């Protein structure tokens, strides 16, 4: 029940946390607190955009959260999605107001039509995040492109 | 009386400076500040003007008036009272009781270092009554041009918000950057501490300040308003026509069926003159040379007066002369002759939509219709510009707008007059372009400087930050209403259409001058036709499109009737003599009658259009009644021939028939002297008719006989079939025609009423070519706008009290015509006016002016004036001065320098009692119809009538003239109630007359005959004003000819009816009848055969369609009713 | 890359931080920091609309960022703005939810009509803040008074 | 002008402050500071809708504000209304994104039709909260499941 804190020295990284933070560690600034996005993508994960959606699904009664997150890194696809109904009406939620696309794609798998839409929101199944620039959600917004991702929080030295 | 303060000292911010204070007695003004005090303060102006101000102070509030001038100008009792708070503050000689000094600072004189103290703020105890009597004569005045309340632009708040002492707070607040100081006010009715408020007499909207200054207008004040207009009339009567044919038909019925009852319960001069005739023949039976020699010197006699052809046609001369209409039109010309001619166009915008933009700095919406989207305005520019730049050439020379417009300020300013929205923008692109905005507003546009324009089109400065004037580039401003069409109310911004107008000269007295213009307009016309613009579409004013379409349409029409006349002129040939015997006759017979008119013509000079028509289905009558007297003789056969078997069939029925129906149209031709413009073409076919009769006399017989003595057989066969029909007509009179005779009654009757219970003057529609359509459709479309003037010319002027009592007669006729309207807007007059009057009292109150002489030379400026006192006595009175100064402009005198001038006025030396013709023109837009504009003319009257009426003297002395581009064209639709009743009337009387001239049965032939007057005429009237009918200067004359022929038929059915040797009941009728029916269906069937294919054929333009039109219905029904008519009244007799 | 904090003891305005907030400045509750806004008006200032607007400008790409502020001035002059495109669609955003007119103004300029909006936000082109009910946004909103200023950030005596 | 903080040992509930907080009491994480809202149901609290709503005025002029809390009791009786203006428009505000209705009701009285909304929002007047889903806001939002309540903040035992 406790967020992980990854302390750095010059490059000892020890996933520590203030449950544990010696009496020698040094926090004398709030600068110090950084949080990153890194990236799922490589060997394995699939692009294309049929082999892509494996990894998201619908499901109503959750409602979606979001997290800030400071720097992250280049994302080889990045995917950004527009979807109807059958009935014509929109799928995906539209960006709420600051969530712009992640900043830093290669390429994106811009892509749009129509699906079955069975559910309120699109979530990650395997648990990451949609990463979008410096907000990280649990869900997918329409027209807005996204990385997959993981957050970390860092103390940084002074 | 003490001051507290006097002079000026430090500055306070800005230009504004404190006054020094000052707590000794008020100080006389030094002479060098009188002005400004008569100006500002009169109230003060008297014995030693001992005031707590002095002439720096009086200055610097002159100075200062100008943004509560800006929006409360128009209204002089609410600036009268504002003045007043301010007057009293500043200089009262009781500045004590009313202002208490409540912070100061020192002041040191720069150069002595002498102190003296600046008055920092004060407080003014102001009557609670003079707050509100002083905001209560200022809450209605409207801002120059906008539905918001002045004072929301003086209060610091909306006017909603303001109030009477939240308004004088504001003012007085340094804080709005105005006021140079704050002065705290103190509102109370009461003495307050000792001290007395100000409460000082006001002024409310109402009432004039003073005699030369009028109260506040009804748009800018509310208490000076009311009521509208409630005199409006609502006739409509009719049903008691109807009601009257009705019973009659009733009656009519009960009279055949009372009837019906009762079967069941049961001259010696005439045949001397023709014995006399006959024996003429007989001598004239011994020579053909004689005859013939008649018919040449006849041959010569007609062409030989036709000598120069000269037959003119043009080219707006009908109303004919003499009279007021004519005399009134040359009255105004010797005042200024041709007051002259627009060349105008209406332009539309289709494939352009509406917009809207907020104008600084309400912000509020304002729509602008199509043809104002700032792109289209460039494009109109250009089209204006290139009308401009148009030239003909007319012999070696080349002719410009130039030569040819109205350049009201030349020479100094050649510049032409072009009425549009254009002008508004000086004609410019640039101009127009232009728009001084900024990262945050637009402050002025094309938008601000046109809702300026349409309330202040004189401005040589717009109030806004362009600064622009509105005036026109030929010196004069162009009013809204003249240049926009399809707005609502005066939301000049809603147009949907521009009105582009070019006066041109014209030239009623040059000829050569005339001819240049016309060659330009022939240009004008052509590069509107082909002008390209999708985004326009541009519609016609000129003059050769109203001239050219009728002169250009009226042609191919022509091969119809010429067809039709010879189908008709081969028919009447074959008929009788068949072979080449008739036929030279006739051609010879219609030539006789026509050539000898245009010789009877050429002796008094005459000409026209439908005096063509007449001529030829005019000559009819001489075929008619010469094709059956030549018939009757060929149905002839006793024991003789040639000797007296020509004279016992000629001098027997032809003697008295002839003679009768030579008489009956020399009489409806001939008394054709009567008074209007149609006398010409009658009389000259009339003359033409005891010519033609005179002709066939011994031409006709003598030829016919000469040379009378397959085709025999045609001829037989003929007569044995109108034998026949003779028989056949006998046999049905013979049965009983009683009932159907009463039918026709009814017919005639219904016809009578249906007739007489409709009307109509008479309207412009000519075919369907292009130009004219477009002028006549752009003005149904059209409205509010374009014009003719009421005008009026009056002499003496000299009394300044008669000029004063004529200036009111003016004002009273400017309200009744702004309120007399119809439906949802006036009638009229527009309308307004701009006589003078008010320019020289503009001029006493106004300033001097520059004139820049051309090309070059100084400046020269020259005036006066002659207030205070004086100037209101000057403004009341006398006249050569100002009159000879007025007459004498072309530069503005105050804020700006324009042009303010006029004509008119044309004295001699310095003698100014000898001044002619002020001249008033309220133009008034109406195109409705023929009827609407007669209508309007017939209010015109009245008016000129009303303003002479109330106020005349000595005999005579000039009177009020209404010149509008209508009149004298349609004065003519005028007297033409009259007309009818008299043209007809005259003929009614020479017929009747006619007729007993060898009768005089008392009522037997006097009813005869004159039956047929009342009976043919209802028939004429119903077709005209029943169906497919018309009526105008030509209806009129066609009403005539109808009366014409009409007598022709009756006249021999009768002639020889009437007498009946062995008499009986009605017998002896069925027997002449029977030897006149025979030419009734040889003439008129015939010329019925004609008009078919004149009237049943084609054509290409409804002129003509008409005309011709009912001339065969008219003609027809004419010739029914003498069967009809004839076997009736036998039967009554 | 440091917000400037002033340090007041009865009339000392030191500009420090806690880059320097000596070991004797005493900082007891959190009630001792405020923040404020003050007013940028008077001498030279256009106080008129169109000289006013000469230090706003239009720009695109620029995401709008609001701060809170506890406390300002009165203003003499504050400017209310309500502008359509050519188009007639709105050019200033609509205020957003609990952003209210600056509450202290002795006089609102306030105006409406159209104009060019050649941007998506309407900002200072000095760098200053459009003041509104104790927040402070780089953007101008619709219909909605504010005062032009700026923050400073505060640490008050016990 | 502070809000109390309940301090608890095992059984001992004294309303302290950190106006108190005894140099011996112990805060060694931020996971032992909770806020609690508990209900306002019970004798002399009438449960009928008419008698209901007699608690509640509409009101203009103050914006209605929301406060977390993280814990809360079951409730026998809560409320969600629906409201027309005579004109037919809402007369309640529709719930803000991520405000649910009041998760834990025995009961819930839930009702419809039109009334005469003489004021922009509806409050409490006896200065409560009207409790939705671990948020509690001045104001009450259409069809949303509240229950009248009061927030408490407390620091817990270690
Ligand atoms: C007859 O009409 C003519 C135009 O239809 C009159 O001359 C026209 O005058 C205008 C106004 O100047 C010319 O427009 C241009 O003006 C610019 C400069 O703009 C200036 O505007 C005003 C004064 O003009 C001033 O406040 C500003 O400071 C600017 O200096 C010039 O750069 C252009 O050359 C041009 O003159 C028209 O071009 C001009 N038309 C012609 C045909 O020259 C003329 O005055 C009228 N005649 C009489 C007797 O009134
Ligand atoms: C023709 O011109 C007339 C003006 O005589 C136009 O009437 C104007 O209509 C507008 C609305 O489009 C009125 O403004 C209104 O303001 C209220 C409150 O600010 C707002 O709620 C409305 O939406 C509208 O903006 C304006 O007051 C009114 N002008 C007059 C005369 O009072 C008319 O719209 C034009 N229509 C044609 C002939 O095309
Ligand atoms: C304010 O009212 C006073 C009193 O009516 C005006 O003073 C009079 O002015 C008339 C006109 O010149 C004189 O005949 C009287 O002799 C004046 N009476 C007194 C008592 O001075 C004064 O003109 C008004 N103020 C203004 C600015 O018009
Ligand atoms: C109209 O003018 C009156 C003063 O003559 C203004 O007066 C006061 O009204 C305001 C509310 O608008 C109150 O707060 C003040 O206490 C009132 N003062 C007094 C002495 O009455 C009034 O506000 C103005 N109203 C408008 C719309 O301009
Ligand atoms: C008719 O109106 C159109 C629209 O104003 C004119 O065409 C041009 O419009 C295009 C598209 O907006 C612009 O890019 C051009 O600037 C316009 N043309 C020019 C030459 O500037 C068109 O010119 C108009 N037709 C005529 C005959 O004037
Ligand atoms: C039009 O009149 C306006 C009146 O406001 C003039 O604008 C200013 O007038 C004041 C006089 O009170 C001058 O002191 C200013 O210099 C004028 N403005 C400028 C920019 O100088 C304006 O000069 C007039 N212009 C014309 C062409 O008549
Ligand atoms: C009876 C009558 O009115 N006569 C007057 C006469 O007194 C006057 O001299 C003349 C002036 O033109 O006008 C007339
Ligand atoms: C001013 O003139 C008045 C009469 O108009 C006179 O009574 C008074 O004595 C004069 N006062 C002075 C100082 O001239
Ligand atoms: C003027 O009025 C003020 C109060 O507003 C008072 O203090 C002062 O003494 C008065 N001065 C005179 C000359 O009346
Ligand atoms: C008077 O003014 C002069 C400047 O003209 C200055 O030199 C001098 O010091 C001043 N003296 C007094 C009386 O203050
Ligand atoms: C001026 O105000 C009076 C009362 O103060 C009012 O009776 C009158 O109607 C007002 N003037 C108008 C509106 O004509
Ligand atoms: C007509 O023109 C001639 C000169 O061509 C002139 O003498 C005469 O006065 C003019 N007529 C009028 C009515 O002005
Ligand atoms: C006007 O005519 C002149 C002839 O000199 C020509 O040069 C010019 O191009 C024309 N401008 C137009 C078409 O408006
Ligand atoms: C035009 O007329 C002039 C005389 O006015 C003559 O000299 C010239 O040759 C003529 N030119 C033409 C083309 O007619
Ligand atoms: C003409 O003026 C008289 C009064 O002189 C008036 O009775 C009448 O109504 C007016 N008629 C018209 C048509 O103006």
């Amino acid at each position: 029940r406790s967020i992980p804190l990854g302390v750095i020295h010059n490059s000892v990284l020890q996933v520590s946390d203030v449950d544990k933070l010696v009496c020698r560690d040094k926090l004398s600034s709030t600068n110090q607190l950084r949080s990153v996005g890194l990236n799922l993508e490589g060997n394995g994960v699939a692009t294309d955009v049929p082999s892509a959606t494996k990894r998201w699904g619908f499901r109503s009664g959750v409602p979606p959260k979001v997290v800030n997150y400071e720097a992250g890194e280049w994302a080889e696809n990045c995917y950004n999605l527009e979807i109807k109904k059958p009935d014509g009406s929109e799928c995906l939620p539209a960006a709420p107001d600051g969530i712009r696309g992640f900043p830093r794609c290669r390429y994106v798998h811009k892509v749009s039509g129509t699906g079955p839409c069975a559910g309120d929101f699109a979530f990650h199944k395997e648990g990451a995040f949609f990463l979008y620039d410096r907000l990280a959600s649990t869900v997918i917004y329409r027209g807005t492109t996204f990385a997959e991702g993981v957050v970390a929080f860092l103390i940084l030295p002074q | 009386q003490s001051c507290v303060w006097y002079g000026e000292c430090g500055i306070a911010y800005g230009d504004k400076r404190y006054n020094c204070e000052y707590s000794g007695p008020p100080k006389p003004l030094p002479k060098d500040g009188y002005d400004l005090v008569q100006e500002l303060c009169p109230g003060f102006f008297f014995g030693n003007v001992s005031l707590c101000c002095d002439v720096r102070q009086l200055q610097t509030l002159k100075d200062n008036l100008q943004l509560p001038l800006q929006f409360l100008s128009r209204c002089p009792s609410c600036f009268y009272n504002l003045l007043n708070l301010f007057c009293e503050l500043t200089c009262s000689p009781r500045q004590s009781q009313f202002l208490n000094v409540t912070a100061t600072e020192d002041y040191v004189d720069p150069v002595t270092n002498q102190t003296k103290t600046n008055v920092k703020e004060l407080q003014y105890y102001v009557g609670q009554s003079f707050a509100n009597a002083m905001y209560n004569a200022c809450r209605d005045v409207e801002a120059p041009s906008s539905n918001d309340k002045a004072l929301g632009l003086l209060c610091g708040k909306d006017a909603d918000a303001c109030n009477a002492t939240n308004w004088i707070e504001y003012m007085f607040n340094k804080d709005n950057g105005q006021a140079p100081f704050t002065i705290t006010p103190v509102f109370s009715d009461f003495p307050v501490h000792g001290m007395e408020p100000m409460n000082n007499a006001t002024k409310g909207c109402d009432e004039s300040v003073d005699e030369v200054t009028a109260p506040c207008s009804c748009q800018d004040c509310s208490i000076v308003c009311g009521p509208k207009p409630q005199p409006p009339p609502p006739p409509a009567p009719w049903t008691i026509l109807g009601l009257d044919a009705m019973y009659v038909i009733m009656w009519i019925t009960y009279m055949a069926f009372l009837l019906v009852f009762f079967g069941a319960f049961f001259a010696f001069e005439g045949c001397l003159r023709r014995l006399f005739t006959r024996w003429g023949s007989f001598c004239v039976r011994n020579p053909g040379c004689v005859i013939f020699f008649s018919l040449v010197f006849i041959t010569a006699c007609s062409s030989g007066l036709v000598f120069v052809r000269v037959t003119t046609n043009p080219v707006d001369l009908w109303s004919a002369p003499s009279s007021q209409a004519r005399l009134e039109k040359e009255y105004f010309d010797q005042h200024f002759g041709p007051f002259f001619r627009t060349e105008q166009l209406i332009i539309r915008a289709p494939l352009t939509d509406k917009h809207i933009y907020q104008p600084y700095p309400s912000g509020a919406d304002v729509p602008f219709g199509p043809p104002l989207d700032i792109q289209i305005l460039h494009q109109v520019l250009d089209l204006q510009i290139a009308i401009e730049n148009i030239t003909a050439s007319y012999d070696n020379e080349t002719v410009t707008l130039q030569d040819i417009c109205l350049a009201p300020l030349s020479p100094y300013n050649t510049n032409c007059t072009i009425l549009s929205v254009l002008n508004y923008f000086q004609n410019s692109h640039s101009v127009l372009d232009h728009k001084k905005g900024d990262d945050f507003f637009v402050y002025a546009d094309y938008h601000t400087h046109f809702l300026y324009c349409v309330r202040a089109p004189a401005s040589l400065n717009d109030t806004s930050l362009l600064h622009d004037p509105c005036l026109g580039t030929f010196g004069g401003p162009v009013f809204p209403w003249l240049v926009l069409g399809g707005y609502d109310d005066q939301n000049y911004n809603n147009a949907t259409a521009l009105v582009i107008t070019f006066p041109v000269n014209n030239y009623y007295n040059d000829t050569e001058k005339l001819q240049r213009a016309q060659a330009w307009e022939k240009e004008f016309i052509n590069f509107v036709k082909n002008y390209k613009n999708p985004n326009l579409t541009i519609s016609f004013t000129a003059e050769r499109s109203i001239e050219d379409e009728l002169n250009r349409e009226s042609d191919s029409d022509v091969f119809t009737v010429v067809i039709s006349y010879a189908i008709m002129f081969l028919y009447i040939s074959l008929a009788l003599g068949h072979m080449k015997s008739c036929r030279r006759l006739l051609v010879d017979s219609k030539v006789s009658l026509g050539i000898a008119g245009i010789l009877i013509v050429l002796s008094s000079v005459a000409c026209s259009l439908g005096v063509f028509s007449y001529i030829g289905l005019p000559l009819t009558l001489i075929v008619i009644e010469v094709i059956p007297f030549l018939v009757l003789a060929v149905g002839v056969d006793n024991i003789f021939i040639l000797v007296q078997a020509y004279q016992r069939d000629e001098r027997l029925q032809g003697e008295t028939l002839d003679q009768q129906l030579g008489r009956v149209l020399g009489e409806v031709a001939p008394s054709m002297f009567l008074s209007s413009f149609s006398e010409t073409v009658a009389f000259f076919l009339g003359a033409l008719s005891v010519m033609p009769a005179v002709h066939t006399f011994s031409l006709f017989a003598g030829l016919a006989v000469f040379i009378d003595f397959a085709e025999d057989g045609t001829s037989v066969q003929a007569s044995e079939s109108c034998l026949f029909r003779f028989f056949k007509n006998s046999y049905s009179p013979l049965l009983l025609k009683d009932w159907m005779r009463p039918i026709v009654i009814a017919i005639f009757v219904g016809v009578l009423s249906f007739s007489i219970a409709v009307l109509n003057k008479v309207d412009i529609g000519l075919d369907q070519s292009l130009s004219m359509p477009d002028d006549s459709y752009m003005v149904d479309y059209f409205k509010s706008i374009s014009q003719y003037l009421h005008a009026g010319p009056p002499v003496y002027f000299v009394l300044e009290e008669g000029h004063d009592y004529t200036s009111s007669k003016g004002q009273n006729m400017v309200c009744g015509g702004m309120g007399c309207n119809n439906d949802s807007l006036v009638q009229q007059i527009f309308n307004a006016a701009q006589l003078d009057n008010y320019t020289r009292i503009g001029f006493a109150p106004s300033s001097w002016i520059d004139d820049y002489f051309d090309w070059v030379k100084p400046q020269s400026s020259c005036c006066r004036v002659p207030e205070g006192k004086q100037r209101p006595q000057g403004g009341d009175f006398m006249r050569f001065l100002p009159m000879f100064l007025s007459d004498n402009p072309n530069p503005k005198c105050g804020k700006g320098g324009h042009a303010a001038y006029s004509s008119a006025v044309n004295i001699l030396l310095g003698h100014g009692t000898r001044v002619g013709a002020t001249y008033f023109m309220t133009y008034h837009t109406v195109l409705q119809t023929s009827a609407d504009f007669i209508d309007a003319l017939k209010k015109a009257r009245l008016i000129a009538s009303n303003v002479t009426e109330t106020m005349g003297i000595n005999g005579s002395a000039y009177r009020v003239f209404p010149y509008s581009v209508f009149y004298v064209f349609y004065e003519q639709y005028l007297t033409i109630i009259d007309d009818t009743i008299f043209n007809l009337g005259v003929s009614l009387g020479a017929i009747f007359l006619v007729t007993m001239v060898l009768l005089g049965c008392e009522l037997w032939s006097a009813v005869i005959m004159c039956a047929t007057i009342a009976m043919v005429l209802v028939n004429m009237f119903g077709v005209m004003w029943l169906w497919g009918i018309s009526l105008n200067a030509v209806s009129l004359v066609n009403l005539v000819m109808s009366c014409g022929i009409s007598v022709e038929f009756c006249s021999h059915i009768t002639r020889a009816f009437t007498v009946s040797m062995k008499g009986s009941r009605v017998e002896r009728a069925e027997e002449a009848l029977a030897h006149m029916g025979s030419s009734v269906f040889s003439g008129i069937t015939l010329t019925k055969f004609g008009g078919i294919v004149v009237l049943a054929f084609a054509k290409s333009q409804i002129f003509q369609i008409f005309y011709f039109r009912m001339y065969l219905a008219m003609v027809l029904l004419g010739a029914t009713h003498g069967l009809i008519f004839l076997p009736v009244l036998l039967s009554y007799i």
